[PDB]
């Protein structure tokens, strides 16, 4: 099961001193202001709900958020740890930490986040208690982190901010000609608790080897990586299922004699994935499960919709995309930030993608 | 092979107009390709580049060397911290075709041995070791002279680096003088004529030749070397010869089987006009007299002179904007007579035998 740690957290903010606060006794001792925060969220959304800041979308109010770029942000909440059986693993998952922060569980540090753009997973199996556990995240100033680095010559004077060069954050958060300056901070994506069995799927990499659209054939590869205790070797089987709207197309079962395997699926009666105009975006549900051969208990399952498609970039000897052996003409837009407060991006995605569907774009470029 | 000079050195080169070619601190030898040496070299490269990148005299960084150090580590530091300066990964008889027919437009290293002045000899050597000849036998160096060649470790041997002094003297002047003052003058004259010839040959073959960096101007220890001045400030005779062929505008002569080619070289952005006179030293006969126009930043030919018989010296006198300048040319082929060359130098009226 997966227990969500989203909801109401406790947020304490205060100006960052010369020595950044790294511990909990320091965060609790600092003279700050405490507010109810919603996670996923941005700290400016929580402060506007508290009447502390004005709407940055109107007038010149964007400049009034300037002082908070030198603040620290103390997230804290309490969760109930599920009972784990012997061999299982309890994973604490962060989808988005903005940005430089120290993560604590029961007063013990479990990791130090330093990247706004990627997930951060921590194993907290050995540090959790029984019943209620305390989770604490002490974020420091992203702007002041730049001064911990000495910039090269060509890193200074660019259109991107010099504060963005040595850190791993979205460059447009520091300001652009099409995006405001609103560095912000906070847990801007989901925070969840995961319980993993000793036998679990580490990664399922689906790759189209070949596609014959006119023959309705396709060759799909599955590069599967799992966690498999050695006493479970030759006792777990991988169950692979390709389906469309419920109908089953192919089912392959193979004994797991090693933790990593390549399974090749030669499919027939499957349609190729095409960009808009050049055909249908045929998608198929690909499911892989790790099943005990004796008890039949399912230890893990990964599910996603995959498309049978080949891609080749032909560099003219100034390029052309080749999809399924056909030269497509690409027409589309650049994709910019959906919101300066990036926790609201997920609320705009469906409606913003529809703008490209109405435009009938067959391509989109996600701006760096 | 040296340390990096401090800021005051570059401040001086800034205000005197001396461009600085800086090699990174690696010497005749290949170095490690592993990560530990690269990190130490990267930390060193970034430090020295940040310290020196703002001096206008600094014009080039060099690796002095597939190599990670020269083609990856150092080039990556220049790429990020100083993209406005270029980076280069790597660098007998003076009329022998090895020197003459060298096809390089830019020579980076070239030098000839020269015995230091008597005053520097008497200061660094013990009294009984000032004279180089052990037992008076000409050619065999005593132990203290073998030390100052320079012998890195105290191994007792005969010959080696010091034999370059007697070999180059034996070529030009036929025999090695036993008298110390004669040997000093002979060794310094060989270095002086050889060094002056290389500069006149490179300045005289413009615009094909683009530059010459000779080795070297000053010693960093009381030593017997190919430098033209010692650690104690004692200028060898080559220093005065080299000084007269390093002028902004220099009238010089290059050899030709047809005779002598009187040229004038200009290392400025301005044109200059003057009058040049060339006369034979042993006879006093005037070989040439006339005005010249030296075009800017180029070599200009003045005249071709008639070939004189045998061996001798031509004195070159030229006046430019109210200033007198002097040069000379030694004609003929070695071996020369030492006592005859000394008379020619004294009568030339430019260099003192000291």
């Amino acid at each position: 099961s997966e227990q969500s740690l989203n909801g109401r957290w406790t947020l304490k903010f205060f100006p960052q001193p010369a020595v950044p606060v790294m511990t909990i006794e320091g965060a609790e001792a600092a003279n700050g202001i405490v507010v109810d925060a919603v996670v996923p969220g941005n700290v400016e959304i929580d402060m506007e709900a508290a009447g502390l800041v004005e709407d940055p979308m109107v007038g010149n109010n964007i400049y009034k958020l300037r002082p908070y770029e030198g603040y620290q942000w103390y997230y804290s909440r309490t969760f109930a740890a599920p009972v784990v059986t012997e061999g299982q693993r309890l994973v604490l998952h962060f989808g988005g930490i903005d940005t430089f922060a120290e993560v604590y569980v029961n007063g013990i540090k479990v990791g130090s986040a330093d990247n706004m753009l990627i997930e951060h997973d921590y194993d907290i199996t050995s540090v959790v208690k029984e019943g209620e556990n305390r989770l604490d995240v002490i974020i420091r100033s992203s702007v002041m982190e730049a001064q911990n680095h000495f910039l090269g010559t060509l890193s200074i004077g660019n259109f991107s901010n010099e504060e963005s060069a040595p850190v791993r954050r979205a460059p447009s958060t520091y300001g652009w000609d099409i995006m405001p300056r609103l560095v912000s901070a906070g847990l801007w994506r989901d925070v969840t608790l995961r319980v993993e069995n000793p036998v679990t799927i580490v990664d399922a990499n689906w790759v189209t080897l070949s596609v014959n659209p006119k023959a309705r054939e396709a060759s799909e590869s599955l590069y599967l990586q799992t966690r498999l205790p050695f006493e479970m070797h030759d006792k777990v089987k991988a169950v692979i299922t390709i389906s469309r709207d419920g109908r089953q197309i192919l089912r392959k079962e193979a004994l797991m004699r090693k933790f990593a395997n390549l399974f090749t699926l030669n499919l027939s009666g499957v349609d190729a994935w095409w960009p808009r105009g050049y055909g249908e975006p045929a998608l198929y549900t690909a499911e892989v499960s790790l099943v005990d051969v004796t008890s039949g208990k399912i230890y893990d399952t990964k599910t996603s919709k995959i498309g049978f498609r080949t891609v080749k970039l032909e560099l003219d000897e100034q390029f052309q995309f080749i999809i399924n052996g056909e030269p497509v003409f690409a027409k589309g837009t650049n994709w910019v930030p959906l919101d300066a407060l990036h926790s609201r991006d997920a609320s705009h995605v469906e409606e913003a993608v529809q703008l490209m569907v109405e435009m009938n774009c067959n391509i989109v470029r996600c701006w760096g | 092979g040296n340390v990096y000079e401090d800021t005051h050195f570059f401040e001086l080169c800034d205000k005197y107009g001396i461009m600085v070619w800086q090699d990174f601190a690696m010497g005749c030898g290949n170095y490690s390709q592993r990560d530990n040496f690269a990190a130490a070299l990267e930390k060193e490269a970034i430090s020295v580049v940040v310290k020196l990148r703002n001096h206008p005299s600094l014009i080039l960084w060099s690796g002095n060397n597939n190599d990670r150090v020269s083609r990856q580590v150092l080039s990556r530091v220049i790429y990020e911290f100083d993209p406005t300066r270029p980076y280069l990964p790597s660098s007998g008889y003076y009329k022998d075709p090895f020197y003459t027919e060298n096809p390089s437009q830019f020579v980076s290293e070239i030098g000839y041995h020269g015995c230091p002045n008597r005053e520097t000899l008497e200061r660094m050597f013990s009294p009984d070791s000032v004279n180089p000849w052990q037992n008076g036998v000409v050619g065999m160096w005593n132990d203290e002279w073998q030390t100052k060649a320079n012998r890195i470790y105290d191994d007792k041997f005969q010959g080696g680096r010091n034999d370059l002094m007697t070999n180059q003297v034996r070529i030009i002047f036929g025999e090695v003088p036993a008298d110390l003052d004669d040997f000093i003058f002979a060794s310094q004259s060989v270095q002086a004529e050889a060094m002056k010839f290389f500069v006149e040959l490179w300045r005289g073959r413009r615009p094909y030749r683009t530059g010459i960096i000779w080795w070297n101007i000053r010693d960093g220890w009381p030593l017997l070397s190919d430098a033209i001045s010692d650690y104690w400030g004692g200028k060898k005779q080559a220093f005065y010869y080299m000084q007269n062929v390093h002028h902004d505008v220099c009238c010089l002569i290059n050899p030709a089987a047809n005779g002598y080619m009187l040229k004038v070289d200009n290392n400025t952005l301005k044109d200059f006009e003057g009058v040049v006179e060339v006369k034979d030293v042993a006879s006093g006969k005037q070989v040439f007299k006339g005005k010249f126009v030296s075009k800017a930043n180029q070599m200009s030919e003045i005249a071709t002179l008639p070939m004189q018989k045998g061996q001798g010296m031509l004195v070159i006198s030229y006046r430019i904007e109210g200033n007198e300048y002097f040069n000379h040319y030694l004609y003929g082929e070695p071996p020369y007579k030492l006592d005859q060359y000394r008379k020619w130098v004294k009568k030339c009226g430019i260099y003192e035998l000291e």
